[PDB]
C-alpha cells in the first residue's frame, strides 16, 4: 500500500501520492476510496472491476483527460461519484454505462459546454446533479429529463447563462408533477423573455448575485409573472459587484408571483421600507439573514406572516410588532446590545432570543408578550435577566432555557411558581448562590435540571428537591460543593443520571442514594473522595456506571472492606485499570487483605 | 395582639418584640390582600431616635423556611421623598404613606416577619415588631 | 446610679427611668448626659451647679412645665441644649442666663407662640436655632438679632406662617452682611405682599410642601422678584397634599430672581418641558432628586449650567446632551436599566454613572464622550461593561472604578494601555479570569490596585506586576489562589500593604517578600498555612503586622525553627494569644524545643 | 519567505507551516498599517476541503507572551455572506474581500500568529500559515 489506510480493511484514503493508475494491492470489500490529486491522466477499462462493494468514489484534481468505454464496468453499488477539477471536455456517448445506482453525480469545473452533450439519459436513479462552474450558455433543459424520475435538484451556478426563453422550462410545462429545485446564482442574467415563467412550479429558486442595475433587476423581476415558487431566495454577496441603490420599487413585479417562503440574504444598501411593501402581504414565512436593518418600526396588520426570523442582522432597538397571525418569532445572534420591550402577539407559540445581549430588565409577565400559547422560551447566552414575576400568564411553557445569562433575584422568592407543566429547565452557568429552599417549588412535572456553575450556601447541598418527583436527569457538576446534607434525594425515585464531577467533596457516603431505585449512572470523578463510609450494601441494584477517576482514593488499609469492594464489583466501575492510590506506596490497584 | 385585620384572602396580625417594647401605632387601609393591593399605611409614634438615617432589617420565614435577611433603606438624609425623615427624638410623627403591589404569586401557608427599625447613624434599634400573615 | 453608664466616668446615659430630679450621685467631670423621657416636671435652681464640665445636655419628653430663675446656673461649657417635647409655653425673662457658650438651641414642639417672646438676646454665640412645630404665626424677625452675630441658620418649618410682609425681612435690609439661611417648609403660605423681597440676600431658602394651587403658587412665586438666593430648593413630599398639575407657566416669576443653585426635589406630576424653560439659563448648578422624569431630550445651547445631578430619578433612555459649559455630570442610582449612548461635552471633567444598570457595550473611546479633560470616571455597580478600546483619547484620567460591573474582554488584549497617569484602579468583584501577563501594562503611575473576586489560571499567581513600580497598596483577598509563582514582587519596592486573606494557600515561603523593602503589613489570615519554608531571616526589617489567624499552622515539631520563631518574634504578630495548633495535641501555643 | 509587504509603520511577512504545506496565495491592498486600515485582501487557492464549515485557530504571541487561543468562524453553512463558502475540494477559489479596522492602540515590538484553517465538519486542517508582524 503506497497509500494511507484509515480504518482496518475499509476507507483507504490514498490522496496525494504520485500515482498513475489505481493500486492493485487495494483489498476488495472496501466501501470508500479517495484518489485525489493523484496524477492520473486516463481512465482505463475494467480498472475497478474487482471493487464490487464500493459506494463512495472520489476522483478530484486528477488530470483525467479521456475515459475508456468500459471504465466504470464492475461498479454496482457506487452511490456517489465526484469528478471535480478533471478537464474532461467531451463526454462521448457510452460513458456512465455500468453505474446502476448512482445517486449523486458531481461534475463541477470539468470544462463542460452544454447539458445536451451529456450522456446521462440512462441514470434512472440520479437524485442530485451539480454542473456548476462549467461554461454553460443556456438554461435549456433537455428532453431526456423525462426518464430521470427521481431528480430533485439541479445546480447551474457560476456559469455563462445570459438569457431565458419560453422554449426553455418547456419540460416543466408538460410535466406538472416534477419536484425540481433550480439554482442559478452568479449568472449574468440581463434579459428574461416575456411570458417565460407561465404555469411553472418550482420548489426553490436562488438568484443571489445576478444583477447589478436597479433598472435591469426591476425589469427582469417584473418578467417573473406567473411563477409559483415555494422558496424564493434573494440577496447579494459581500465579495462581489452589487447594487448600490436598493428601493421598494425593485420589488415591483413580485406582486403577482406566488411566493410561499421569501428569504432575503445580505444586501449592501438596505432601507427599512423594503419589508413594508404592499405585495409581501401573502408571504407565509418571512426571513432575513445578514441584512443591515436598523428599525422594524410598524408593519401593516393585514400581513399574513406565520413566521419571522432575523438572524445575524444589526438592530438598534427591539422591534415593535403587532401581527395577529405571526407565530414562531426568532431573533438570534443580533449584532448589537438591545433591551427587551413589550410586544403584542396573540398567536405566538415559539420564541427564541438567544445569543443576543438582550438585557431583559422586567421579567416573566403576560403583559410582556401578549400570548397565552407560548411553548418554547429561550433566553440563553444573553446579558442580564432580572426576575420580578412568577410567569403569571405563561402557564403553558414546556421548555425554558437560561444558559449564560446573569439571572438575578431568582433566590429572593419562589420563582417558577406558576409553571405547573414544564419539562426542561436549564439554569447552568448563571451565577446563582442557592440560599433558599423553595426556589424549585411548583415544578411538579420537571424532567431535566441543568445547573453547573452555581454555588450554594455553606458549600452544602441543601434540601431543594422536594415536590420534584418526576425528575429523571439531574446535573450538579462544577459546583464547588464540600458536603451533602442529610435527607436529600429521599424522593427522587425516578432519577436515572446523577452528575457530580469536578466538585470538592472529601469522602463519600452510602446513606444517600439508598432511595434512588432506578438510578443508572453516578458519575463522581475529579471530586477528591478518599473512602465510602456507611454500609456499602445499600447502593441500588441497578447502577451500571461508576466514575471513580482522578480521585485520591487512599489504599493504606484505610477501610479494607472498601478497598476490596472497589476491585471486586469492578464490572461496573469505569476504567478500573488505572486506579492509582495516593498514600505511599502509590502506583497500585489491589490491597493484600482479601475477604 | 397589638393589631390585626382580616382581608378576603389574608389575615394580618402584629405584636411587639420581646427585647424592645417601644410604643408605635401602625395600620393600613384597606386590609392588604396578598392578591395585589393599592392603598395607604398610617403611622403614629414618637421617634426614639433621629429618623434621618432610618432603615429596616426583615427576618422572614415562609412555612418555617428562613429566607435570607433583607435590608430596606427608607431615609438616607439627602433630600428624601418623605416628610417624616426630618423628625427628631421627642417630636410626634403622624403620617400616611401610599403603596401598591400586584403581579407576584404567594404560596398558601403561614409567614412570619421580624421587622426591626434601625437609626443608621448610631445603630440603635428604634423598635421591633413581630408580624404574622396567614394566606388561605 | 439608678441609670446606665456607657463609658467609664463619662457619657452617663440615664434615659427612661422613673426620675423626678437630677441624680446627685452622677460623678462630676462628665461630658454627656441624657435625661430623656424621665418624668421631671420642673427645673430647680442650681441643679446643675456641680457639672461644670458638661458640653452636651439633652432633656427630651420630660414633662418640664416651668423653669426656675437660676436653673442653668453653673453651666459654662454647655454647647448643645435640646428641649424637644417639653410643654414650656411661656419663656419668662431671665431664662438661659448662665449659658455663655451655647451654640445650638433646639426648641422643637415647646408650644412656643412668637419669636419676640423668646429671651435669647444675650446668647451671643448661638450658631443654630430650631423652632419648628411651634404655633408661630409670623415670619417677623425681631430686632435683637442684631446682637447675635454668629447666627447662620433658622428653622421655622411646620408652623402656622400664613403671609409675608415688607416690614418683615427688614433686619435683612438694614444688614447686608448677615449670612442667614432660612427654612419655611410645610407652612401654608398663600399671600406674599408685593415688593416683599427687595435688596435681600439669603444663603438658602427651602419651600417644600407649601402650596397646593398652581394659581397660588404661580402668584406667590411671581412676587419673589428681587430676591438673590444662593440655593433655592423646591418640590413636594410624598405623604402630603400636593399639586396635581405642574406646568412651566408656574416657573414664571422666577425669571427675575438671581438663583445660583436650583434644586428640584420630588414632584407628583412632572412634564419634561419644565427643565426646558427659558429663564433657567443663568442657573449655575442644576440638580434633580427624585423627579419622575422620562426623557431629557434637548436643552438649548445658551444655558450656562456648570453642573448637573440626576439622582434617584426614573429614566427610559440615556439623555442627549450638548451643553458646552457643563462640567461634572452625575447620573446615579437611576431607577431603570439603560444603555450608554454617545454624548458631546467639551468641558466635562467629572463623570459618575454608578449604581445604575448602565450596560455600556462599546467602551473607552474619545468618540464616546467628547472631552479631553476627564479626570474621574466611575462605572461601579453597573451591568456589563465591554472593553473594546484602550481609552485612546482619555489620557488624563486619574481615577477609575469598576466594582461590581461584569467586565468583559479585559484579558484578550492590553487594555488600560494609554492611561499613562492613573493613580487609583479598582476592578474588584468583576469576574476576571486573569490569564494574560500584559493586562496591567502601561499603568506606570498606579498607586492602588483592588482585586478581590478575581481568579487566575492554574490558581497560580502569574507575573502580572512588571512595570508597575510605584504601586503602594495592593489587594488580593478572596481570590482562590493555591500557590505563588516564583519571581513575583521582585520590583514592588514601595509596596506598603499586601493583602492575601481568605485564599486557599497551603504553605508559605520567604524567598518571596525579600525585595519588599518598605512593606509594613502582610495580612495572610484564613489561608490555611502550615509552615514557612526557606530561610526565615529574609523577611524585611520593616514589617509591623502579621495576621496568622484561623490557619492550621501545625506544631507537631514540624519545622521546630518556625515553631520557635512564631512565639519569639510575636511583638509583631496579631493576637498571638489564641494561636491554636491543628495536629494532636491541639489547644497549645509553645513547642518544647527552645533554640 | 512566501510573501511580505512594508507599510509606513508595519512589516508583515508570512511563510508556510511545518507540518502542513498546502499551497495558498494571499495578499492585501494596501499594505496594512497597524494605525488603522481600509482595503481588500486577495485569495487564490484550491480547497483541500469543502469550505462549507470553515473556521480558524489563531495562536498569537505579543513579544513572547502567549495570548489565549482565538477561534473565528468565517462560514457556517446557513446563508453565509461570502461566495466562496460554496466551493468544493478541487474547485479553484479566486476572490477579494474588503475590511476596515481603526481605534485600537497596539504596542511596539514583535508579534507572531500561527493561523490554521479547519473544515469544521470533518475537522481536518486545510492549511497552516506562519505570520510575522513587526511594529515600529
Ligand atoms: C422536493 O425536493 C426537495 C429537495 O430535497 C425536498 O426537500 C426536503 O424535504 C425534507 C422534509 O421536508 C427536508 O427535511 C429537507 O431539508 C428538504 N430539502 C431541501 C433542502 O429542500 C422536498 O420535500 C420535495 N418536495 C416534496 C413535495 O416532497
Ligand atoms: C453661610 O452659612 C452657611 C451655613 O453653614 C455656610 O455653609 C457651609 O459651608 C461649608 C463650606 O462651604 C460647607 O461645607 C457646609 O456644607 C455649608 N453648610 C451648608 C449646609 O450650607 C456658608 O459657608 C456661609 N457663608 C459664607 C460666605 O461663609
Ligand atoms: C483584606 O481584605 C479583607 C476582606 O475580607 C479584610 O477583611 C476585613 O477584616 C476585618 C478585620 O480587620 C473584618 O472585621 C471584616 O469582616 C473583614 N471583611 C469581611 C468582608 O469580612 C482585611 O482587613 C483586609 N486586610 C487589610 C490588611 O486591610
Ligand atoms: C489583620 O490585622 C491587621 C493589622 O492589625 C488588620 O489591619 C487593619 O484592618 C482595618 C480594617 O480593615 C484597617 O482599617 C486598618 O488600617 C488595618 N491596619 C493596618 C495598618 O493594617 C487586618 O484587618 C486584620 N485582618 C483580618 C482579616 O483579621
Ligand atoms: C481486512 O483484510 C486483511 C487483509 O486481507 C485481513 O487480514 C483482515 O482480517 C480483514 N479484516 C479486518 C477487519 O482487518
Ligand atoms: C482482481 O484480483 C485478482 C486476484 O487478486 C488479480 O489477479 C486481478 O488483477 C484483479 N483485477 C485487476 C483489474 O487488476
Ligand atoms: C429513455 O431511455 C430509453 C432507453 O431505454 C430511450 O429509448 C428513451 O428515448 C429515453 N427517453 C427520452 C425522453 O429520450
Ligand atoms: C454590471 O457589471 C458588469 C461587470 O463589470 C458590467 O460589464 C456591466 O456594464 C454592469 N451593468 C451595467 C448596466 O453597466
Ligand atoms: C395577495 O396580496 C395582494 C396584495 O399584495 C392582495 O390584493 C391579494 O388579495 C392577495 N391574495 C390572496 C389574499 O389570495
Ligand atoms: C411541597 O413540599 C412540602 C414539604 O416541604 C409539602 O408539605 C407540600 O405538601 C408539598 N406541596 C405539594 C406536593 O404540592
Ligand atoms: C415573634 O413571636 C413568636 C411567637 O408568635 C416568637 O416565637 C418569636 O420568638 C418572636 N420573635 C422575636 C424576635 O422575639
Ligand atoms: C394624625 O393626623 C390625621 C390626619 O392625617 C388626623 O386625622 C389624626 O387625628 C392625627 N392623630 C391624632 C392622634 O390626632
Ligand atoms: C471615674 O470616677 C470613678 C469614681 O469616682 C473613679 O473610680 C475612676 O477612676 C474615674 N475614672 C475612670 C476612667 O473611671
Ligand atoms: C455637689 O457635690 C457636693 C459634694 O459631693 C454635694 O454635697 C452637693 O449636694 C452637690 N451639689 C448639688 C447641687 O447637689
Ligand atoms: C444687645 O444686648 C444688650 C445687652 O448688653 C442690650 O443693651 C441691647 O439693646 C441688645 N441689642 C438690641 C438690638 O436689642
Ligand atoms: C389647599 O389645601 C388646604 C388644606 O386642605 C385647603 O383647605 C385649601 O382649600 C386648598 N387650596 C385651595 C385653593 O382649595
Ligand atoms: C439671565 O437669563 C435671561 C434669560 O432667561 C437673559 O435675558 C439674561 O441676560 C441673563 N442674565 C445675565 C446673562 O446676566
Ligand atoms: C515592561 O516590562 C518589560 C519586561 O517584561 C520590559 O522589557 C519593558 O522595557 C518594560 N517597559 C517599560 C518599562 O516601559
Ligand atoms: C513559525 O515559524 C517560527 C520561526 O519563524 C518557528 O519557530 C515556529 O515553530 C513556527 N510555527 C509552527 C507552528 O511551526
Ligand atoms: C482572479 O480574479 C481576478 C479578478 O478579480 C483576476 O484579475 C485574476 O487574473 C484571477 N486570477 C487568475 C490566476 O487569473
Amino acid at each position: 500500500n503506497p497509500c494511507i489506510e484509515v480504518v482496518p480493511n475499509i476507507t483507504y484514503q490514498c490522496m496525494d501520492q504520485k500515482l498513475s493508475k489505481v493500486p492493485d494491492d487495494i483489498p476488495s470489500s472496501t466501501k470508500n476510496i479517495d484518489l485525489s490529486f493523484n496524477p492520473l491522466k486516463i481512465l482505463k477499462s475494467y480498472s475497478f472491476s474487482n471493487f464490487s462493494e464500493l459506494q463512495w468514489l472520489d476522483l478530484s484534481r486528477c488530470e483525467i483527460e479521456t475515459i475508456e468505454d468500459k471504465a466504470w464496468h464492475g461498479l454496482h453499488h457506487l452511490s456517489n461519484l465526484i469528478l471535480t477539477g478533471n478537464p474532461i471536455q467531451s463526454f462521448s456517448p457510452g460513458s456512465f454505462s455500468g453505474l446502476t445506482s448512482l445517486e449523486n453525480l458531481v461534475a463541477v469545473e470539468t470544462k463542460l459546454a452544454s447539458l445536451e452533450s451529456f450522456p446521462i439519459g440512462q441514470l434512472i436513479t440520479l437524485k442530485k446533479l451539480n454542473v456548476a462552474h462549467n461554461f454553460i450558455h443556456s438554461c435549456k433543459l433537455p428532453a431526456y429529463f423525462s426518464n430521470l424520475t427521481n431528480l430533485v435538484h439541479v445546480d447551474l451556478s457560476y456559469n455563462y447563462i445570459q438569457t431565458i426563453t419560453v422554449n426553455d422550462l418547456q419540460f416543466l410545462r408538460e410535466n406538472p408533477q416534477v419536484n425540481l429545485s433550480l439554482d442559478m446564482s452568479l449568472n449574468p442574467i440581463d434579459f428574461i423573455q416575456d411570458q417565460a415563467f407561465q404555469g411553472i412550479k418550482l420548489h426553490e429558486l436562488t438568484l443571489r448575485g445576478n444583477f447589478n442595475s436597479s433598472n435591469i433587476m426591476k425589469t427582469c423581476l417584473q418578467n417573473l409573472a406567473g411563477l409559483h415558487v415555494h422558496r424564493l431566495i434573494l440577496g447579494e454577496f459581500k465579495d462581489e459587484r452589487n447594487l448600490e441603490i436598493f428601493e421598494p420599487s425593485i420589488m415591483e413585479g413580485l406582486c403577482d408571483v406566488t411566493i410561499d417562503e421569501f428569504r432575503l440574504t445580505y444586501t449592501n444598501d438596505f432601507s427599512d421600507d423594503i419589508v413594508k411593501f404592499h405585495c409581501l402581504a401573502n408571504v407565509s414565512a418571512m426571513s432575513l439573514a445578514g441584512v443591515s436593518i436598523k428599525y422594524l418600526e410598524d408593519v401593516p396588520k393585514h400581513f399574513k406572516w406565520q413566521s419571522l426570523s432575523i438572524i445575524r442582522c444589526q438592530l438598534k432597538q427591539f422591534p415593535t410588532l403587532d401581527l395577529p397571525f405571526l407565530k414562531s418569532l426568532t431573533l438570534t445572534m443580533n449584532k448589537g446590545s438591545i433591551s427587551f420591550k413589550k410586544v403584542a402577539l396573540p398567536s405566538l407559540s415559539y420564541l427564541d432570543l438567544s445569543r443576543n445581549a438582550l438585557s431583559f430588565s422586567g421579567c416573566c409577565s403576560y403583559s410582556d408578550l401578549g400570548t397565552n400559547s407560548l411553548r418554547h422560551l429561550d433566553l440563553s447566552f444573553n446579558g442580564a435577566i432580572i426576575m420580578s414575576a412568577n410567569f403569571m400568564g405563561l402557564e403553558e411553557l414546556q421548555h425554558l432555557d437560561f444558559q449564560h445569562s446573569t439571572l438575578k433575584r431568582v433566590t429572593e422568592f419562589s420563582a417558577f411558581l406558576s409553571l405547573e407543566k414544564l419539562l426542561y429547565l436549564d439554569i447552568s452557568y448563571t451565577n446563582t448562590k442557592i440560599d433558599f429552599d423553595g426556589i424549585f417549588l411548583g415544578l411538579t412535572s420537571l424532567n431535566t435540571l441543568k445547573m453547573a456553575g452555581n454555588s450554594f450556601k455553606d458549600n452544602t447541598l441543601s434540601n431543594v428537591f422536594a415536590n420534584t418527583t418526576n425528575l429523571t436527569f439531574l446535573d450538579l457538576s462544577k459546583c464547588q460543593l464540600e458536603q451533602i446534607s442529610w435527607g436529600v434525594f429521599d424522593t427522587l425515585h425516578r432519577l436515572q443520571l446523577l452528575n457530580m464531577s469536578h466538585n470538592n467533596l472529601l469522602f463519600l457516603d452510602s446513606s444517600h442514594y439508598n432511595q434512588l431505585y432506578s438510578l443508572s449512572t453516578l458519575d463522581c470523578s475529579f471530586n477528591r473522595i478518599e473512602t465510602s463510609k456507611g454500609i456499602l450494601q445499600h447502593f441500588p441494584k441497578s447502577l451500571a456506571f461508576f466514575n471513580l477517576t482522578n480521585n485520591s482514593v487512599a489504599c493504606i488499609c484505610e477501610h479494607q472492606k472498601f478497598l476490596q469492594w472497589v476491585k471486586e464489583q469492578k464490572q461496573f466501575l469505569v476504567n478500573v485499570e488505572q486506579m492509582t492510590c495516593a498514600t505511599p506506596v502509590e502506583m497500585n490497584t489491589s490491597l493484600v487483605l482479601d475477604f | 395582639q397589638q393589631w390585626f385585620c382580616n382581608s378576603s384572602d389574608a389575615i394580618i396580625s402584629y405584636s411587639y418584640c420581646d427585647h424592645l417594647k417601644f410604643p408605635i401605632s401602625i395600620s393600613s387601609e384597606p386590609c392588604i390582600r396578598l392578591r395585589g393591593t393599592n392603598g395607604f399605611v398610617h403611622v403614629e409614634f414618637i421617634p426614639r431616635g433621629n429618623l434621618k438615617y432610618l432603615y429596616f432589617n426583615l427576618f422572614i420565614s415562609v412555612n418555617s423556611i428562613e429566607l435570607p435577611k433583607r435590608k430596606e433603606v427608607l431615609c438616607h438624609g439627602h433630600d428624601d421623598d418623605y416628610s417624616f425623615c426630618r423628625a427628631l427624638k421627642g417630636e410626634t410623627v403622624n403620617t400616611s404613606i401610599p403603596f401598591s403591589f400586584e403581579g407576584i404569586l404567594f404560596p398558601k401557608g403561614h409567614y412570619r416577619c421580624v421587622a426591626e427599625a434601625i437609626a443608621g447613624d448610631t445603630e440603635e434599634k428604634l423598635f421591633c415588631l413581630n408580624f404574622t400573615i396567614i394566606h388561605r
